This record gives C-alpha cells, structure tokens and sequence, in this order.
C-alpha cells in the first residue's frame, strides 16, 4: 500500500487517536481512545472470541462492553489498552508493518517518564521497530500554523496545555499542564442535565451527549446578559433529536457548560480559568515578548472546534490586559489535524531521519539514557 | 363436493399468490423510504454542521 519508506505519524491525542502516513494532510484512521471489554458471559457459540475491542468496534456497540478511557488527565493507566490501540492501528487499518518503516509519535507537554519508559519499551522490545522518536504536540502543532512566535493552547479531552514558543524557542519552565477540558466540561454537562431531569448514569449516554456537545454546545459572548435573555426564552432554547428519537430540549445550559472552564470554581477547584491562566503565564514570560505572544497566540486540540472561542478570548484578554496596543489571535482553520500534519512534514526532511534512535544504541543505554538524549 | 373443492383450492391459490406479490410490494416501499430517510437525516446533520459553521463566525 506504501511504496515510500517514511515513519508512520500517529498521534495518540487523548480522546481520538489520529493515524496516518507521512506526507498526507489529513489523518486516514481516526477513532476514538476507549476500549470496550465483555462485561458478561455468553453460553452462545460461534461468536468472536476476541475478549478486547477498540476502536470503532467498540463504538458500534457500547451497551454490551464496559467503556475505558485508555488515557486519564495524562497519565496513561493501562498498558494493554496501549498494546491493544497501536496492535489494532498497525494489523486492521493501515496494513503495513512496523518492521519496514519508523514511527514519529506525539506525546503531550510534561507527561510521567514512566509513560514514556513504557511506551518506548513495548516500541523497541515487544514490536521490532528501526526507530522511535518522541515528539511534544506543541512544536508540530506551530511548524503546521506557519509561524515560529506566539503562546499554543493545546485543549485536548482530559488536560489543556498552554506552551508558549517566541522566536521559534522553547520555555519548559513556562509549560502549565491543567486537567480541565471535554471530559469535565461533559461531566458538568451531564449532573446539570440530571438538574434539568433527565438523569443518566452510564458511560455510553456520556459519549452521546459528548457528541451532542461537540455537534451544538458552544461559547458566550456575554455570560450573564445572555442568562437574563435566556430566562425568557424563544429562539435562544432548541431541540434537538437524539439518535435514538428521543426529544431532548436544551436552552442556555449550551453556552453555560464551556463556562466551566472560565470559572473553575463550578467544580470546587482553586485552579484559574485557562485565559486568566494563559494571562499568568504571559506574566511570567519576559515583558519584551509579551506583545509577540498576544499577537501570536494560537490554539490547539479538538475542544476548540467550538463556535465562539476566539471572540471570548479577546474580549476576556481585553479586559485582563490594557486596550492601548493590538492583540489579534490567529485560529488556523482545521487546527485540531494541524499537529498531525506537522508530523507528516516533520518526517519528509533527511535530517530528521538522521535524528532517530535505532534500537541498538538503546538497548546498550537503556531506556532512562534515551529520555536524557532527547531532552 | 369435488367441484366445490376444485374452486376452494383455485381461489386460494389465487389468495396465495397476492399475499406474495404484495410481500414483494412492501418490501420494496419500504426499501425506497430507507433510501430517502437516510438522504434526510444526512440532510439534517449537513445543516447542523453548516448552522455551527455560520456562528463560528
Ligand atoms: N469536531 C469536534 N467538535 C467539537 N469538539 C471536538 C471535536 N473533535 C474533538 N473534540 C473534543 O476535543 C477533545 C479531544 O481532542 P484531541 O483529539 O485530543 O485534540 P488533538 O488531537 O488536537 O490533541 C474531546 O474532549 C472532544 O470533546
Ligand atoms: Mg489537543
């Protein structure tokens, strides 16, 4: 299927793996990060045997098998769903092995180095791979915007990352990991839904109305005045039709559940919402940059695929920072593919194939020598 | 009574027939109205996608 020996760009982003070969401009395999286990057991015959599924096939069937997120806020829980999502990527959709071509993934910022020992362990020892490199989102995610200044805001499904790059130079120091995003967003969906009195409390009805979120919920422009419209409504409450028939009616709760992430304090959290956190981090950067980096900012992640987000980040940065300079945030369209479009042009240069790890000099090092040669 | 048999079996044969030609009726209106709710239905999300698109705005 591929004549090109080039690495296979997979980015492993919370929420939707996203897998695809170099050079592309869009990712072919993309399926949601769960993994659907039998929850009972059938004295029927004949039946699959496979006792793990992943994928779309889990998807296609979510009241038989028990739901589990494969990653958590960051940290990666279970290795075999691991084992199970990159098994499945390589020998059900792409058809090719990893024994022909590198393999360039995408890590989040300031993940645990036992996440990253393992993953590179079950890359090198288990699968027979040439190379392996370890790639953070936010520099490839800058490469595909066409820039090399300004602050990246990667909202992925369960951690935002606020990475700031001027001059094309990274601050690890700067690097702020925060673990609000889809999945506290859906949460605080679904107990004001309860609210509202339809109650759920299984895990399939959370990935629906996730999706109903995705398709309708988007951002204020003004929080409060829009309540006090919304109190009396007419065209500012809709319903919608559930897959199933079902007629759900949904009013302001729409615009309210993105809030969430303006004010933290919905969920009891001292934590700051993520302008007046990007906000702090612009403080903590060096003035002279400072005015790069709010005419830079760009944004990252599938949770930014909402209407209304680059309006509300400049009115809040308005009214945060002073009004005298200019503060144009740039949102590139089809943002959330960017990252793995990076990926894709990221592997095509010689130089970054002489820049991978062979497994030879890893085995001798070892792994915790890897993490000190990459950074 | 053989004469009378003769024409129960030829009319329910003839009612035997009908049931079949109009199984196969149905089966076909409702594969037409399958096509065509599935052409709505995609309808309707293209419409949603375009609705978010415009205030995206
Ligand atoms: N088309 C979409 N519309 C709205 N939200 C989306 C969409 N796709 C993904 N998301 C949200 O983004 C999160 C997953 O983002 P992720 O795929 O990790 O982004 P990236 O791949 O850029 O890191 C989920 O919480 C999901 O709700
Ligand atoms: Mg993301």
């Amino acid at each position: 299927d591929e004549d090109e020996t080039t690495a296979l760009v997979c980015d492993n982003g919370s929420g939707l793996v996203k897998a695809g070969f170099a050079g592309d401009d869009a990712p072919r395999a993309v399926f949601p990060s769960i993994v659907g286990r039998p929850r009972h057991q059938g004295v029927m015959v004949g039946m699959g045997q496979k006792d793990s599924y992943v994928g779309d096939e889990a998807q296609s069937k979510r009241g038989i098998l028990t739901l589990k997120y494969p990653i958590e806020h960051g940290i990666i829980t279970n290795w075999d769903d691991m084992e199970k999502i990159w098994h499945h990527t390589f020998y059900n959709e792409l058809r090719v092995a990893p024994e022909e071509h590198p393999t360039l993934l995408t890590e989040a910022p300031l993940n645990p180095k036992a996440n990253r020992e393992k993953m590179t362990q079950i890359m090198f020892e288990t699968f027979n791979v040439p190379a392996m490199y370890v790639a953070i989102q936010a520099v490839l995610s800058l490469y595909a915007s066409g820039r090399t200044t300004g602050i990246v805001l990667d909202s992925g499904d369960g951690v935002t990352h606020n990475v700031p790059i001027y001059e094309g130079y990274a601050l690890p120091h700067a690097i702020m990991r925060l673990d609000l995003a889809g999945r506290d967003l859906t949460d605080y969906l679904m107990k004001i839904l309860t609210e509202r009195g339809y109650s759920f409390v299984t895990t399939a009805e959370r990935e629906i109305v996730r999706d109903i979120k995705e398709k309708l919920c988007y951002v204020a422009l003004d929080f409060e005045n829009e309540m006090a419209t919304a109190a009396s409504s007419s065209s500012l409450e809709k319903s919608y039709e559930l897959p199933d028939g079902q007629v759900i009616t949904i009013g302001n709760e729409r615009f309210r559940c993105p809030e969430t992430l303006f004010q933290p304090s919905f969920i009891g959290m001292e934590s700051a919402g993520i302008h007046e956190t990007t906000y702090n981090s612009i403080m903590k950067c060096d003035i002279d940059i400072r005015k790069d980096l709010y005419a830079n900012n760009v944004m990252s992640g599938g949770t930014t695929m909402y209407p209304g987000i680059a309006d509300r980040m400049q009115k809040e940065i308005t009214a945060l920072a002073p009004s005298t300079m200019k503060i144009k945030i740039i949102a590139p369209p089809e943002r959330k593919y960017s990252v793995w479009i990076g990926g894709s042009i990221l592997a095509s240069l010689s130089t970054f194939q002489q820049m991978w790890i062979t497994k030879q000099e890893y085995d001798e090092a070892g792994p915790s020598i890897v993490h000190r040669k990459c950074f | 009574l053989s004469d009378k048999l003769k024409e129960a079996e030829t009319r329910a044969e003839f009612a035997e027939r009908s049931v079949t030609k109009l199984e196969k009726s149905i089966d076909d209106l409702e594969d037409e109205l399958y096509a065509q709710k599935l052409k709505y239905k995609a309808i309707s999300e293209e419409l949603d996608h375009a609705l978010n698109d415009m205030t995206s705005i």
